[PDB]
């Protein structure tokens, strides 16, 4: 059961390097890929993210993509710039200049063939490949242009594999350009139809967090991808380490989502950082389910959770974590739908992430994520009713009626939000 | 905190505790098939008992003893006292019953019926069911075949237990009535009397020779309410509490309360619980139940005591809600959920 | 209470006591469902198929 | 002598298996190797324990079992573990993914690929039978594999063994170790397919092993090996009559003679008793009455319900350890003045007993506490009819809102199929009531 991670774009390859350095640090593996860990837990299930070369090296099973060389030339050079494999990168010149036409349909259509060639050379060394997962932005061109592109390439020679994000989604407080309601509205109708699981990392969200409750006055990318890393380190570990728990993408994907259109995610994590004091249990469960913790700018008061997903990681009574899990099912028992029972589960890995005694991660699927697409949806219509900005795609040969389409296809899955949030046994 | 639902929205005991339980800032209620509750206040018929005590965390508590329909149903429970040892044919404080299908007592109901025809002795019989609300599908008639006929002209069951010809009459009214008591069995299976019973009088004066009165022989609140015209003269509502019926004996016949008739209300009540306490029982189950019945008694002349029926969903009067609530509240529920004198006289065994 | 049908060896016995007396489809079949729910995937697979073949169609008519 | 042939489906019928089998050779004195020193009968014999082993002309006793799993890390660790040399290679089959939890995806899409394969490798043990009576097939009713997969063998063992008699030991699903939220539509499924294939079928809720093992065991947090040994002995005690001498149930057909007197209702309700810690280092032993009565304790039973408010059709006591008739009926005495235990009209009110002077075997090192007598009961009540309703109702839940389903309809199966089996179970649960209740 190996795991193909695809990187695309400035913000996909940046998340995509710290995730990696995060892991392989867990997993034991140095910058030259030579492992020097302690414990064989480690080792267990590393190859369902690295390949095992010659000289008992682990590469990362990753491939990198981009439309223009800048960050992938970063990335060369950074601290885990020479584990990944040379033939994995996979550069345009040009660019998309934050547009979703030119990632989708000019740009990156020069260049998705020769990236899918490179999925297929790790596909074939695969024993048993269990699924994709993709880490992009959908506000600039590259990893929400060429991203969708991709995945439904992808969709296509492996119909039957899952394919799983991790989307960034734009906020105006943390904004590179004006046409980015534009490309997520047209990223996200992809996401609906293509990916088995899409976890919503809100930009607005993640500097809130570091502003308000971490206390940083100017948050730089850097500081809100040491939330990103974190997370999706905890997402993976029911992957990477091993319990006796036997989860596999599939298996996740039968339990987590309901109904197909409906699987946009809210993560979550604590204890947030950016001190030494012991956290207690109490804490640990009262802080993921607040909303000061969640990784898109969402009340979830203001919805119904369909399913939810606990994991802690360290060494705890896992009765208390099962008491206090039980005890915050009453604080909030209105919102878990009662027609899907016992939808709440808990996992929990031995293994601390770094410089951690214990945190706990937080994968909720909510209806109250629809609060964030009637923002992208609002920021969409308030340019599109007076047709700004548009010529930059109808240059690129985009008619109107797609972007009216895409429209409506978000307004559907806002709408079909609402009527399970209203729906009662 | 502690959480509850409510599923028979027609109760007047309970909707009196749930309303006091939200006030007690430690209470939060819930629709009704949300399951993760700590406390079921269930419906009438068809309640889930197969559903209780299988969620992960909660102990979980119910309003209702599952198998007591077997004594609050006329029928169930005449078979109960004869084919129970701890009852036996030979019991004292039951009146003479045989139940009746439109297994059946058909043929043996009328042999004791002659032997006591030929002796003279006081032949009125009564019919009775359990499905007859408001006072309806009841007769007292002194021939037997007269009322099996009408019997079978319905098509549900009916018993038929005597018609105790010789009561105690109130003065001033030379008037019927019965008595109802509350008797409250918590989880441990302890018996609780509430101190506070009422006679339910009735206004009409008792007549022997004509049974064609519907209203001078049942004193069931609603009969004399809406069908008779003295609803109200001598107490409020045809309802005397104790200690105006406790007076009363000590001037009229020089007796108390407590020694004529208590006793064996006492007595009954422990002797018909202590019967089916190992088959409803919840000691070692994964629910444990409570229930409050409504026991209706009846005194003769000579200060016996017999039992008439027993209610499984009884109301309480007006004039006694916020005690008895309370100590509902107090015994049965946060005895289980404990908070941040006593009203009942418990019957021990 | 009335015991009966005594068996008993080196290992144990065995009896019953007494309180009271009283008062397929075919193969063709099986494997021509399992073909028509194979069937239906194919379809199913086949429809997916043709909506991205719609979607390449107009990548390049863009 | 008659060969019984144990399949073992899933991770829970793989893993349970592991310890019925580990506790078998406990019991019999076979080792890891397979060797026997006590079996002077080389290279074969049709002694009773051959039931269970055949015997190689290097004097192996080789379980009389399959294992099968649609992915391999369970079954990989039983190629690796104390046991590797009981089992040879051919016994074991492994797919490559699973079912996900998926009981279309056991039975119909992965189903097909393997099916062959695996009622090959089952005829080559049958080949080697001189007398086969039937199967003993162990499974999960949440997980995919155990739900999706069982099913389908199951209906090809009908036609390929018609006249063979199956039993299932089936694991009934509970929220409190369950790491799955579509276990109900699984279970109600692969009820409704295999009901019409399955002679009589031990089903276990996961929440009375659970409970079992806090209580009585005070182990905090029980782990799956907790749960497993625990179940072990119950299953060992079931198949003790089929293993060792005896006069009852030695045949899987005495089961449905003795346990089930309708096809349909074929669930007896397993109670077991005393269940005392290790840790304790000396307990009261408990007397012939005090387990027996304990049977009667819903707190001992494989299934929580309540007996007292439905009606018995058979009943059986297993006892193992120093027992006697008379205390047995000593005790059967009192047990009827004291109990709410009312029968059917139309079946005696009775009890098959049956003694094996062997007390029980515990695994060293184990959780379970050496005992001189212990007690299993199966007894065939209405009131198990409770978790078929508890199960129902979940489904009814989710069903009205269709939610998941289209993971079900993906791997080819109708919306039909849902229905269909929750009217079979609506019919089931109203047997239940009429046979029950007045
Ligand atoms: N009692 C018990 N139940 C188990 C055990 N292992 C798994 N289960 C149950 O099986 C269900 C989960 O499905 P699995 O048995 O893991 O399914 P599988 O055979 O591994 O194949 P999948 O369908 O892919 O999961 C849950 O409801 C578990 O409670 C076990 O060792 N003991
Ligand atoms: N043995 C008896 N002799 C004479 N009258 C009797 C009697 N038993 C009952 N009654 C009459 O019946 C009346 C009460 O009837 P009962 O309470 O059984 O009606 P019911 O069953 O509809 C209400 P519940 O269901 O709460 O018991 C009394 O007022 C009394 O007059
Ligand atoms: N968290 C995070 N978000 C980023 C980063 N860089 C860009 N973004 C987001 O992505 C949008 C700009 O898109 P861009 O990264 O240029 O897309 P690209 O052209 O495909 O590389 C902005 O709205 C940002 O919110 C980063 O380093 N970290
Ligand atoms: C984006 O790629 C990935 C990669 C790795 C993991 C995941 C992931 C993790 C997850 N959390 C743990 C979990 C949740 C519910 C469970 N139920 C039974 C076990 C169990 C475990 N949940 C989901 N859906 N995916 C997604
Ligand atoms: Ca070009
Ligand atoms: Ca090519
Ligand atoms: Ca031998
Ligand atoms: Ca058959
Ligand atoms: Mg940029
Ligand atoms: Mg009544
Ligand atoms: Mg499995």
């Amino acid at each position: 059961r190996e795991i193909v991670h695809i990187q695309a774009g400035q913000c996909g390859n940046q998340i995509g390097a710290k995730f990696w350095e995060v892991i392989s640090d867990e997993h034991g593996i140095d910058p030259t890929g030579s492992y020097h860990g302690d414990s064989d837990l480690q080792l267990e299930r590393i190859n369902v993210y690295y390949n095992e070369a010659a000289g008992n090296k682990y590469v990362p099973r990753a491939i990198l993509v981009d439309l223009e060389p800048g960050t992938m030339d970063s990335v060369r050079s950074g601290p885990f710039g020479q584990i990944f494999r040379p033939d994995n990168f996979v550069f345009g010149q040009s660019g998309a200049g934050n547009n979703w036409a030119k990632g989708h349909y000019t740009e990156g259509a020069e260049l998705v063939d020769s990236v899918l060639d490179v999925v297929r050379k790790e596909s074939e060394s695969c024993d048993c490949l269990q699924g994709f997962q993709l880490t992009h932005s959908l506000g600039g061109g590259t990893g929400s242009g060429m991203g969708t592109l991709l995945i439904s390439k992808i969709r296509e020679e492996y119909p039957d594999r899952i394919m799983n994000t991790f989307s960034v989604v734009p906020s105006p407080k943390v904004s590179d350009t004006v046409v980015e309601p534009y490309n997520a509205t047209l990223s996200v109708h992809q996401l609906v139809e293509n990916t088995d699981e899409t976890y919503c990392i809100d930009n607005e969200a993640l500097y809130d967090i570091c502003f308000r409750t971490l206390k940083l006055t100017t948050p730089t990318y850097g500081d809100l991808n040491h939330l990103v890393s974190a997370t999706m380190s905890g997402v993976t570990t029911c992957l990477r380490f091993p319990g006796q728990l036997n989860a596999d993408l599939r298996k996740l994907a039968v339990n987590m989502v309901p109904f197909p259109r409906l699987h946009f995610f809210m993560p979550g994590f604590a204890p947030l950082t950016s001190q030494y004091r012991a956290l207690t249990v109490p804490e640990l469960t009262q802080q993921m389910f607040d909303a000061k913790n969640m990784m898109a700018a969402c009340d979830p008061r203001h919805g119904r959770y369909l399913t939810v997903a606990a994991v802690f990681r360290g060494r705890m009574s896992m009765k208390e974590v099962d008491e206090q899990m039980l005890n915050v099912q009453n604080k909030n028992s209105s919102y878990f739908v009662e027609w899907i029972p016992n939808n709440v589960k808990t996992a929990v890995c031995d293994i601390p992430p770094r410089g951690l005694k214990m945190s706990a991660t937080f994968i909720g699927n909510s209806t109250a994520i629809q609060e964030l697409f009637k923002r992208i949806s609002e920021q969409f219509t308030a340019m599109f009713r007076r047709k700004a900005f548009l010529h930059w795609y109808t240059g690129e040969g985009m008619d109107e009626m797609e972007f009216t389409e895409a429209e409506s296809n978000m307004n559907d899955l806002v709408s079909e939000y609402q009527q399970y949030q209203d729906a009662t046994a | 905190m502690y959480t509850f639902v409510v599923r028979d929205e027609n109760s007047s005991v309970y909707a009196e505790v749930s309303r006091l339980l939200l006030a007690t800032g430690q209470w939060k209620r819930l629709r009704k098939d949300n399951p993760r509750f700590n406390l079921m206040l269930g419906e009438r018929n068809r309640l889930p008992f197969g559903r209780l005590g299988h969620e992960p965390g909660l102990v979980q508590l119910v309003n209702y003893y599952r198998g007591a329909d077997k004594l609050c149903r006329k029928a169930s429970l005449v078979k109960l006292i004869k084919t129970s040892p701890e009852l036996s044919e030979s019991c004292t404080w039951f009146p003479e019953s045989y139940v009746i299908y439109p297994t059946d007592e058909r043929e043996v109901f009328l042999a004791a019926y002659n032997r006591r025809r030929e002796g003279r002795e006081g032949n009125v019989w009564i019919a009775k069911s359990s499905a007859g609300a408001k006072g309806e599908g009841i007769l007292i008639s002194s021939e037997a075949s007269e009322l099996l006929d009408f019997i079978d002209e319905q098509g549900q069951v009916h018993v038929i237990q005597k018609y105790l010809e010789k009561p105690l009459l109130l003065e001033p009214g030379h008037r019927k009535f019965d008595i109802r008591s509350w008797v409250l069995v918590d989880h441990l299976y302890n018996i609780y009397l509430y101190r506070e019973g009422v006679l339910r009088t009735s206004s009409e004066p008792y007549n022997s020779a004509n049974f064609q009165d519907k209203t001078c022989h049942l004193t069931n609140h609603c009969i004399q309410k809406e069908y008779s015209k003295n609803y109200g003269r001598y107490e409020e509502g045809n309802e005397m509490f104790f200690e105006e019926f406790n007076q009363y004996l000590m001037d009229a016949l020089n007796t108390t309360l407590e020694n004529s008739i208590l006793l064996q209300i006492k007595h009954i009540i422990r002797s018909c619980l202590m019967c089916i306490e190992p088959a409803i029982s919840t000691k070692h189950l994964h629910y444990q139940s409570f229930q409050l019945f409504g026991f209706d008694f009846m005194v003769d002349e000579e200060l016996k005591v017999w039992l008439i029926e027993v209610n499984g969903a009884p109301a309480c009067a007006q004039k006694l809600y916020a005690e008895l609530c309370q100590g509902i509240v107090d015994v049965a529920i946060s005895s289980v959920f404990p908070l941040a004198t006593s009203i009942f006289i418990k019957l021990h065994h | 209470m009335e015991v009966i049908e005594l068996n008993k060896c080196t290992s144990g016995q065995s009896f019953e006591v007494i309180l009271k007396p009283p008062s397929d489809p075919s193969l063709e079949e099986i494997q021509k469902k399992l073909e028509a729910a194979e069937e239906r995937r194919k379809y199913q697979e086949a429809e997916l198929l043709k909506h991205l073949a719609e979607k390449r169609e107009h990548e390049r008519e863009v | 002598m008659r060969e019984c042939i144990s399949i073992h489906v899933g991770q829970a019928g793989v893993q349970i298996g592991n310890a019925c089998w580990e506790l078998y050779c406990l019991e019999h004195g076979i080792q890891p190797d397979g060797q026997m020193p006590s079996d002077k009968t080389i290279g074969g014999g049709d002694d009773s324990f051959n039931t269970f082993f055949s015997e190689t002309g290097a004097g192996k006793h080789v379980p009389r079992a399959v294992f099968v799993d649609l992915e391999p890390t369970v079954i990989d660790e039983v190629r690796t573990g104390t046991y590797r040399q009981l089992f040879h290679p051919e016994q074991l089959i492994t797919g490559k993914e699973d079912a996900a939890n998926n009981y279309a995806r056991g039975h119909y899409t992965i189903g097909k690929e393997i099916i062959d394969l695996v009622l090959d490798r089952i005829r080559k043990l049958a080949d080697q039978c001189t007398g086969l009576q039937g199967f003993l097939v162990f499974h999960s009713f949440g997980g995919g594999t155990g739900s999706g997969f069982t099913s389908l063998l199951m209906e090809r063992l009908s036609v390929d063994y018609g006249k063979k008699s199956k039993l299932e030991f089936s694991i009934y699903p509970a929220p409190q170790v369950s790491t799955a939220v579509v276990e109900p539509y699984n279970s109600i499924l692969t009820t409704h397919t295999t009901l019409e294939h399955s002679d009589c079928a031990f089903m276990v809720d996961n929440e009375a092993i659970y409970d079992i093992c806090r209580r009585n065991l005070d182990i905090e947090r029980p782990t799956y090996t907790n749960l497993n040994r625990l179940i072990s002995q119950i299953v060992s005690s079931i198949t003790a009559s089929l293993r060792f001498d005896g006069a009852l149930n030695v045949d899987l057909t005495e089961f449905q003679t003795n346990l089930v007197p309708y096809p349909r209702i074929h669930f007896p309700l397993a109670t077991y008793a005393p269940v005392i810690s290790a840790e304790k280092a000396y307990h009261e032993q408990l007397s012939v009455a005090e387990i027996t009565n304990a049977c009667f304790e819903p707190a001992n039973q494989m299934v929580k319900c309540d007996p007292r408010h439905g009606k018995y059709m058979a009943c059986c006591l297993l006892y193992r350890g120093d027992v006697v008739p008379k205390d047995v009926n000593a005790a059967i005495a009192t047990i009827k003045t004291k109990r709410s235990i009312q029968f059917v009209d139309w079946c005696p009110t009775g009890f098959k007993v049956g003694i094996n002077y062997q007390p029980p075997t515990v695994v060293p090192g184990g959780d379970l506490a050496k005992v001189q007598r212990a007690v299993c009961m199966l007894s065939n009540t209405t009131a198990i009819a409770e978790a078929w309703a508890r199960l129902d109702h979940k489904f009814d839940l989710m069903y009205a809102k269709r939610a998941f389903v289209h993971w079900y309809v993906g791997e080819g199966m109708e919306e039909g199929e849902f229905s269909e089996a929750r009217e079979d179970m609506a019919a089931l649960e109203k047997d239940y009531e009429e046979v029950g209740v007045d």
